[PDB]
């Protein structure tokens, strides 16, 4: 009976310089219009969408995934959980009518590799491939993880996406960038002061501050500091659960290794699920605008 | 300048208070959780002897004048990003202008 065997295949006729234009591209747009949820800009929302499009797959009989590009479609757009995101697609919308072969998947990936890259963050490893799939291959929604929670059920949600606790905790340090927003999700405030910089923030203020329990706007319980920042209950949990705080720890005082498991971490994340031949090429890794003269 | 400047007595206990349990102001002084800011101004970010900064504090580079140093104490996590710097900042300008100056009198 097995599950769908999603055969990456490159769009034609393309390659490297190819798809590296189509990162200068979102990464001008990216510099250019940074005045976005008062100076933040755009770049950590895109990589939030570069992950609410892959957070999507299960294991078990392989379906969702980024892929097929099915954030375009109604009843994976206007997700619940996937609040937010719509001005994330809004961004690259010009810049997919400006490159209309590229597939909708190959794109939303993309955007948070060079959100990320751009954002001062590790070089992260990228593969072409995904192809777009019609509308009854629509992920149905509540597929993406519960904030409310703690350390067993973060364990056990990433279990579904074949994480482990060195990449659970790898993954969750992407905090470090922009903030919750209480009109999408019932939560308020950033993990951190440094907004659009990549760095190992998330960790240091995890273990740095002195964190209270209060209830917000929305109702909703979250952790607070002094300094101003917050904690969801699925990040304090990574220093409750004994496991998991060794690799906090770790990652506070070596940033080096964190932007090493970061990048193997959200590059399989944005991997899921396809299954690329082995006449496709080898990962592409793309220049940032410091290095490429700008 | 830009940065006016206080007094260095409310100074002298906004540091006491506030930055002593890390730093250490005076010649040849020992490094505790933070540098020894002597001969802070003037000295690129990242510069002072046997000190082991992170890489962000060393790769922003700035040269210590009073006005990039208030910019830094408002908020210094937003300023030098992945700074293991510890601190909220100070919010007030005079809280800001009091301790900069007392600083500038102490780091000579
Ligand atoms: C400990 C919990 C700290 C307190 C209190 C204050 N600072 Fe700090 N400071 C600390 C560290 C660990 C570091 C190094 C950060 C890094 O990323 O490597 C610093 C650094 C500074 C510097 C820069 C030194 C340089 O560029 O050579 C300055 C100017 C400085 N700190 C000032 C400062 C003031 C005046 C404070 C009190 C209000 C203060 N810091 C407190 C740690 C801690
Ligand atoms: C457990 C798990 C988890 C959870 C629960 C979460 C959750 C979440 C939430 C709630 C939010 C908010 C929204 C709004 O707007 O308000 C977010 C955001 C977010 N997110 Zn995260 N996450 C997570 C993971 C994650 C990961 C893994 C990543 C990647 C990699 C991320 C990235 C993110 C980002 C970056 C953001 C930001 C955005 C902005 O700010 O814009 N994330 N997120």
């Amino acid at each position: 009976t097995t599950p769908l065997v999603h055969v990456a295949s490159v769009e034609k006729g393309r390659s490297y310089e190819d798809f590296q234009k189509v990162y200068n591209a979102i990464a001008l747009k990216l510099r250019e219009d940074d005045e976005y949820d008062n100076y933040i800009g755009y770049g950590p929302v895109l990589v939030r969408l570069a992950w609410h499009t892959s957070g999507t797959w299960d294991k078990h009989d392989n379906t969702g995934g980024s892929y097929g590009g099915t954030y375009r479609f109604k009843k994976e757009f206007n997700d619940p959980s996937n609040a937010g995101l719509q001005n994330g697609f809004k961004f690259l919308e010009p810049i997919h009518k400006e490159f209309p072969w590229i597939s909708s998947g190959d794109l939303f990936s993309l955007g948070g590799v060079t959100a990320v890259q751009e954002m001062q963050g590790p070089k992260i490893p990228w593969r072409c491939g995904r192809v777009d799939t019609p509308e009854d291959t629509t992920p149905d929604n509540g597929r993406l993880p519960d904030a409310d929670k703690d350390a067993d059920y973060v364990r056990t949600f990433f279990q579904r996406l074949n994480m482990n606790d060195r990449e659970v905790v790898a993954l969750m340090g992407a905090h470090a960038l922009g903030k919750t927003h209480l009109k999408n999700s019932g939560y308020e405030g950033p993990w951190g002061a440094a907004n659009n910089v990549f760095t190992n923030e998330f960790y240091l203020n995890l273990l740095n501050e002195d964190w209270k329990l209060e209830k917000n706007d929305a109702n909703n319980e979250q952790w607070d500091s002094k300094s101003g920042y917050m904690m969801l209950p699925t990040d304090y949990s990574l220093i409750q659960d004994p496991k998991y705080l060794s690799i906090v720890k770790e990652y506070a005082n070596d940033q080096d290794k964190f932007f090493k498991d970061f990048s193997k971490a959200f590059e399989k994340l944005l991997e899921n699920g396809i299954t690329f031949p082995k006449d496709a090429p080898s990962p592409f890794i793309f220049k940032t605008l410091e290095e490429q003269g700008l | 300048t830009e940065f006016k400047a206080g007094s260095a007595k409310k100074g002298a206990t906004l540091f006491k208070t506030r930055c002593l349990q890390c730093h250490t102001v005076e010649k040849g002084g020992p490094h505790k959780v933070g540098p020894n800011l002597h001969g802070i101004f003037g000295r690129h970010s990242g510069q002072a002897e046997g000190y082991s900064y992170t890489d962000a504090n060393i790769k922003k580079n700035v040269l210590w004048d009073e006005n990039n140093m208030s910019e830094y104490l408002t908020n210094p996590k937003k300023y030098i990003p992945g700074t293991k710097m510890a601190i909220g900042g100070l919010k007030k300008e005079k809280d800001r202008n009091d301790l900069i100056t007392y600083l500038k009198k102490a780091c000579e």
